[PDB]
C-alpha cells in the first residue's frame, strides 16, 4: 500500500492502524469486507448527481463535486438515470444503481444479436404502441436469459 | 455432478456443435475414397482410415446427444417463459378461458389448458399472484369456485406430471429441438449406412452467418418463384397439347432410319418429354425433333419452336433471376433504412437529430446518458430485482404501471431538456 | 523480377502488361465491381461444390451404369464408378455443359430410374446452373448499384 | 418501378393526410395526433 494512494497517518497509516487485528505479524484479509462503506458512497454520489444535474450553475456546488470526482469515477458504471413522465405531469430524472452481472451479461454475449435483430425487426414492421410493450418482452426475455446465463 | 455436468453442455452447445460439423467433414471426406467390387474402402497405401471413421462416427453421435442436452437445457427455458408468461397475461388482461374458450384453431390455445389447473404454472415468468389475481378480477361475475377448480441424492422419487406432459408437449412441437433430433438420427443411422453421415454437412446454413445471408435472397420469394415453375409447367401443359394435336410425326427420337421407332405419341410422354427436354435443351424442343424441312406445318412448326424459345427459355428464367435480385437490393434497402431511422431519431421518443444537435453531440447524449436502452431494461431488471415495500413514489408508481402494463412513463416527443428549457425553469 | 526473368523467357514479359489495372483509373472502377463481393462470390464458388458433392454422392450411390464415356459399342469402359472421378466428372462437365449433366450421360430410355434420373437432371439444371450464376450476376451488378 | 410505387403510395399515405396535406409534423406535437386526425376528424369514411 505504497502505489495505490499516498502514505499519511490519515491515508496508509490510518489503514495499518485500521489493521491491528492479528498478533501473528500478518493481516487477514477481513479488514476488506470490514470496510461496507461504498452503499453510503452509491447514495451520496447519486445525491450529488440529482444536485448537479438537476441545479447546474452554481460555482460553490462546482468546488465539491471536483472533491467527490475520485468517487463518482468510481460509481460512474454503476450509477444508472433514466427519464419518465412523472405523476405530476412533468419528467424527471431516476437515478439507480447498475449491476455488473447484468452489464456483463448484457454486453459481449449472443444478446447483442437479439438486440440487433429487436431493433431491425420493430423499426421495419413498425407499431403505433406495438414498440413499448414488444421492448418489455424483449427485456423481460433478456433479464430471464442473463439470469439463465448467470447461473452455470 | 449431474447439475454440473448439464450446465457444461448448456454453456457448451455453440462450442459443441461446431465440433460436430467438423467431424460431419472429416468423415465425408474419408467418404471419397470408396470403390466398389460391395462399397468397400482402398487408401492410399493407408490403413488408419477405416478406424478413424469407426471413431468418429460414435464421436458425432455422442457429441449429437451433448448438443441436444445443451439445448434442452439453455434455450427451452427461454421459450417457456415466453409462453407461460403469454398465457399469464392472456388469464389476466382478457380471461382467454373464461370468455372466450378459443375453438378448435389455435392449437397453442386448446393445448395450453391441462397447465392451467397446476401449481407450477408460473415456473419461470417469476409472477406468482396470477391465480389470485383471477380470482380478484372474475370471483364473482362468473364463479369464485368455478375459478379455483379451473386453477387450483434422492432426487428422481417425486416430479409433477401434469405440467411436464404440457411442457413435453411444447418441447417437441419446438423447430430447432426437431433438427438436433433429426441430426441425432442421422447420425444413429450412419451406423447403418456411413452415407447416411452426409446429411450433417447441411447445418452450414445454420452454422455460418453469411451464408444464411446468401440463402435468405432465394429465401425471400420462394412462394413467387414456385409460382413461376408452376406457370412453366402450365405453359409446357398447352405446348405439348397442340404437339399431341398436331405435331405427333416429328417425334421420332429413333436411331438412324429403317428403325424400331422410339416415339412419343400419347400425351403424359410428349409432356415429360417436352418438361425433360424441351426446357433442359438451351435452344427449345426443336433441338430434339425433326427438322420442317418443307412440310405444310414449316411456318406454324417454325412459330412453335421460336415462341417456345423466346418464352419459356428466356422469360420465366429472367423472372426468377429478377426475383433474387430483387430480395437482394430489398434487403439492402432494408438495412439502410434502419440504420436511417435510427441515426435520425430516437428510439424512444422520436424527436429527431434536430432539437439535441444545436448543442453540441447532443442527440448523442441522448440515446448515450438518458433514454438507454441499455438503463431502461436495467431499471427495469432493478425492480423485478427490488422488493415493492423499498420502492419510492416513484419506483411505486413505475412498478405499478408496470405491472398493470400502461408505458405512458416513457418519454415520447419530449426530454428533460425540452421540459426544462434553460429559461428559468 | 518479371523482367529480368524476361532474360531467362522472352514470354515472361508478359506478366507486365497486368499493370494497366494500376494504371489506369476506369479500369480500376471496372475492376472494383467483382472486388467488391470477392468473397461471397467465393462462398458461391463453394456451394457450387458442395452441391455438386452432393450429386456426385447420389450418383455414385446409384446412377454408375449410365456414366459410360466410352466409343459406340462393344468397346473397352471408359466409366466413372470411384467417387474422387464421378466427382471431378461433375465438376468439369456437370457444370461446363450448358444443360447439365444429363447431356453428357446416357439417355435413360425406359429404366426403373427413369423418373429420378429425370428428377436429377432437371434440378442440376435449375439449380446449380441457374441459381448460382445468377448470385454472381447479382453480386457484380448489386456492386455497381 | 412497381416496388417503387407501393413503397411512395405507403410513404405519402404515412406522411400526409388524404385529405388536407398537412404532413405528420403539427399533429405530432400531441401523442398520436395523426392518427387521431386520420382515424377521427377526416377520414374517408366519414365524409362517405
Ligand atoms: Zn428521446
Ligand atoms: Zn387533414
Amino acid at each position: 500500500m505504497e502505489s495505490h494512494k499516498h502514505y499519511t497517518q490519515s491515508e496508509t497509516e490510518f489503514l495499518l492502524s485500521c489493521a491491528e487485528t492479528d498478533e501473528n505479524e500478518t493481516l487477514d484479509y477481513e479488514e476488506f469486507v470490514k470496510r461496507p462503506a461504498k452503499d453510503i458512497g452509491f447514495n451520496v454520489a447519486v445525491l450529488l448527481t440529482n444536485l448537479s444535474e438537476h441545479m447546474p450553475n452554481d460555482t460553490r456546488l462546482q468546488t465539491f463535486l471536483e472533491l467527490a470526482e475520485s468517487v463518482l469515477n468510481y460509481f460512474q458504471p454503476f450509477l444508472g438515470r433514466i427519464e419518465i413522465m412523472g405523476s405530476a405531469k412533468r419528467i424527471e430524472r431516476v437515478y439507480f444503481e447498475i449491476s455488473e452481472s447484468s452489464r456483463t451479461q448484457w454486453e459481449k454475449p449472443q444478446v447483442k444479436e437479439s438486440k440487433r435483430q429487436f431493433i431491425f425487426d420493430v423499426v421495419n414492421e413498425g407499431g403505433e404502441k406495438e414498440k413499448m410493450e414488444l421492448f418489455v418482452n424483449f427485456c423481460e426475455d433478456t433479464i430471464f436469459e442473463m439470469q439463465l446465463a448467470a447461473q452455470i | 455432478y449431474q447439475q454440473k455436468l448439464l450446465n457444461y453442455f448448456a454453456r457448451n452447445f455453440y462450442n459443441m456443435r461446431m465440433l460436430a460439423l467438423f467431424v460431419a467433414f472429416a468423415i465425408n471426406f474419408i467418404l471419397l475414397f470408396y470403390k466398389v467390387s460391395v462399397h468397400y474402402v482402398l487408401e492410399e497405401s493407408s490403413g488408419y482410415m477405416e478406424p478413424t471413421l469407426r471413431i468418429l462416427a460414435i464421436l458425432h453421435t455422442i457429441i449429437s446427444f451433448f448438443c441436444i442436452i445443451g439445448y434442452y437445457c439453455l434455450k427451452v427455458p427461454l421459450v417457456i417463459f415466453k409462453r407461460e408468461k403469454e398465457v399469464a397475461r392472456k388469464l389476466e388482461f382478457d380471461g382467454l378461458y373464461i370468455t372466450e374458450q378459443p375453438s378448435e384453431d389455435d392449437i397453442k390455445g386448446q393445448w395450453d389448458r391441462l397447465v392451467i389447473n397446476t401449481q407450477s404454472f408460473p415456473n419461470n415468468y417469476w409472477d406468482k399472484f396470477v391465480k389470485r389475481k383471477v380470482m380478484d378480477k372474475y370471483g364473482e361475475f362468473y364463479g369464485r369456485d368455478r375459478i379455483s377448480e379451473l386453477l387450483g441424492s434422492a432426487v428422481l422419487n417425486s416430479i409433477d406430471v401434469k405440467y411436464q406432459m404440457w411442457k413435453l408437449g411444447v418441447v417437441f412441437t419446438d423447430n430447432s429441438f426437431l433438427y438436433l433430433a433429426w441430426y441425432m438420427t442421422m447420425s444413429v443411422l450412419g451406423h447403418y449406412n456411413n452415407f447416411f453421415f452426409a446429411a450433417h454437412l447441411l447445418d452450414i446454413a445454420m452454422g455460418f452467418k453469411t451464408l444464411r445471408t446468401i440463402l435468405s435472397s432465394v429465401t425471400h420469394n420462394g412462394k413467387q418463384l414456385v409460382l413461376t415453375v408452376g406457370l412453366l409447367a402450365v405453359v409446357v401443359y398447352l405446348y405439348t397439347v397442340v404437339a399431341f394435336n398436331f405435331f405427333r410425326k416429328f417425334y421420332n427420337k429413333s436411331e438412324d432410319g429403317d428403325t424400331p421407332d422410339m416415339k412419343c405419341d400419347d400425351m403424359l410422354t410428349c409432356y415429360m418429354f417436352h418438361m425433360y427436354v424441351g426446357v433442359r435443351a438451351g435452344g427449345g424442343i426443336g433441338d430434339e425433333i425433326e427438322d420442317p424441312a418443307g412440310d405444310e406445318y414449316e411456318i406454324y412448326r417454325i412459330i412453335f419452336d421460336i415462341t417456345f424459345f423466346f418464352f419459356v427459355i428466356v422469360i420465366l428464367l429472367a423472372i426468377i433471376q429478377g426475383l433474387i435480385i430483387d430480395a437482394f437490393g430489398e434487403l439492402r434497402d432494408q438495412q439502410e433504412q434502419v440504420k436511417e431511422d435510427m441515426e435520425t431519431k430516437c428510439f424512444i421518443c422520436g424527436i429527431g437529430n434536430d432539437y439535441f444537435d444545436t448543442v453540441p453531440h447532443g442527440f448523442e447524449t441522448h440515446t448515450l446518458q438518458e433514454h438507454n436502452l441499455a438503463n431502461y431494461l436495467f431499471f427495469l431488471m432493478y425492480l423485478i430485482n427490488k422488493d415493492e415495500t423499498e420502492h419510492t413514489g416513484q419506483e411505486s408508481y413505475v412498478w405499478k404501471m408496470y405491472q398493470e402494463r400502461c408505458w405512458e412513463f416513457f418519454p415520447a416527443g419530449d426530454c428533460f431538456r425540452k421540459q426544462y428549457e434553460d429559461q428559468l425553469n
